[PDB]
C-alpha cells in the first residue's frame, strides 16, 4: 500500500563541484489526489552579482 | 593541391592575371590566402600577405582579390625584371595548408618562338642491347610554358616518360628533352610512335615509324 | 626550478560580470575557422600558469 520514489535521472555526469547544500531529511506524500488543484507555490528568481 | 596555370606573360608595363582556383574548405571556405615569389636560385619571399594585403618594400603593382573559390594575383607594370614563379597558398582545414603549382612570368619584348622539335627511334646497338628509348628534344621556345604529350600507333601513353624542365640558352630562349623507355618488342609491336608538344595552346607534333 | 601549480586565465570571449567564475577550458577560437577541441592554428588553451 504505497507510492514510493523510484527514478531520480537527471544527469549523467557531476565533476567540478562549486557549491552544495542539503536540507535535513524528511518524507513527502507523493500519494496521487483526484480533485482539484489545492496548492499554488510563487517563486521569483533572481541573479545579480 | 591547387591549381594555377603553368604560363602566363604580357608585354612589359601592362597588368597579368593569375588564377588560384582551389577548392571549398581551403580556399573558399577560409581567407588566409598568401602568394609568394621564388627567383631562380633564392628562398621564397613573401609578396601578398592575406587576401589583399602588402608587407614593406614591395612596390605597389601588385594586387590581389578573392572571388569565391579563385582568388587571384595581377601584376600592373612588368618593369623588366618580375620574373618568378608566385606560388599562392592557403590554410585548409586540419592545420593542413596546402599550397598552389607555380607559374613562370616572363616578358618577351620581342615576338614569340616556334619550338623547335627533334625525334630520334632507339639506335640500333640499344636495340641489341635489349632495350629501347624515344628521345624528344625541344628547343628555342622563348616562352617557356611546353609541355608534352607520347603516342603509340593511334593512343596516348603515360608510362616510361621523363621530361626535363626548360632551361634557358645563351640566346636567353629555352631547351627541354623527354625520353620514352621501350622494350624493342614494343617498340616493334606498334608501327609509329610520335612526340608531340603544346606551346601557347599552339601544337607540333613530330612521327618516327620502326625502319 | 619554478612552482606551476598556480594558473591564470589569458582568453576569453567578452568580460567577466562580477562576481562570477569561469571554469571552463574550452579551447579559446581566435580566428573564423574553427577547431574542434584540439590546438593549433589560431586556437590557444586559455589557461597558463
Ligand atoms: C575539472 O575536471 C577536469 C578533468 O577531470 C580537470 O582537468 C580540472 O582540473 C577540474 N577542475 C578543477 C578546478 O580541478
Ligand atoms: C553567458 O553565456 C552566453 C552564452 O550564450 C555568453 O554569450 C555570454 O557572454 C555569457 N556572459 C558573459 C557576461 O559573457
Amino acid at each position: 500500500k504505497s507510492w514510493m520514489e523510484s527514478e531520480f535521472r537527471v544527469y549523467s555526469s557531476a565533476n567540478n563541484c562549486t557549491f552544495e547544500y542539503v536540507s535535513q531529511p524528511f518524507l513527502m506524500d507523493l500519494e496521487g489526489k483526484q480533485g482539484n488543484f489545492k496548492n499554488l507555490r510563487e517563486f521569483v528568481f533572481k541573479n545579480i552579482d | 593541391a591547387l591549381t594555377q596555370p603553368p604560363s602566363a606573360s604580357g608585354s612589359p608595363g601592362q597588368s597579368v592575371t593569375i588564377s588560384c582556383t582551389g577548392t571549398s574548405s581551403d580556399v573558399g571556405g577560409s581567407n588566409y590566402v598568401s602568394w609568394y615569389q621564388q627567383h631562380p636560385g633564392k628562398a621564397p619571399k613573401l609578396m601578398i600577405s592575406e587576401v589583399s594585403k602588402r608587407p614593406s618594400g614591395v612596390p605597389d603593382r601588385f594586387s590581389g582579390s578573392k572571388s569565391g573559390n579563385t582568388a587571384s594575383l595581377t601584376v600592373s607594370g612588368l618593369q623588366a625584371e618580375d620574373e618568378a614563379d608566385y606560388y599562392c597558398s592557403s590554410y585548409a582545414g586540419s592545420n593542413n595548408w596546402v599550397f598552389g603549382g607555380g607559374t613562370k612570368l616572363t616578358v618577351l619584348g620581342q615576338p614569340k618562338a616556334a619550338p623547335s622539335v627533334t625525334l630520334f627511334p632507339p639506335s640500333s646497338e640499344e636495340l641489341q642491347a635489349n632495350k629501347a628509348t624515344l628521345v624528344c628534344l625541344i628547343s628555342d621556345f622563348y616562352p617557356g610554358a611546353v609541355t608534352v604529350a607520347w603516342k603509340g600507333d593511334s593512343s596516348p601513353v603515360k608510362a616510361g616518360v621523363e621530361t626535363t624542365t626548360p632551361s634557358k640558352q645563351s640566346n636567353n630562349k629555352y631547351a627541354a628533352s623527354s625520353y620514352l623507355s621501350l622494350t624493342p618488342e614494343q617498340w616493334k609491336s606498334h608501327r609509329s610512335y610520335s612526340c608531340q608538344v603544346t606551346h601557347e595552346g599552339s601544337t607540333v607534333e613530330k612521327t618516327v615509324a620502326p625502319t | 626550478g619554478g612552482n606551476y601549480n598556480y594558473l591564470y586565465r589569458l582568453f576569453r570571449k567578452s568580460n567577466l560580470k562580477p562576481f562570477e567564475r569561469d571554469i571552463s577550458t574550452e579551447i579559446y577560437q581566435a580566428g573564423s575557422t574553427p577547431c574542434n577541441g584540439v590546438e593549433g592554428f589560431n586556437c590557444y588553451f586559455p589557461l597558463q600558469s
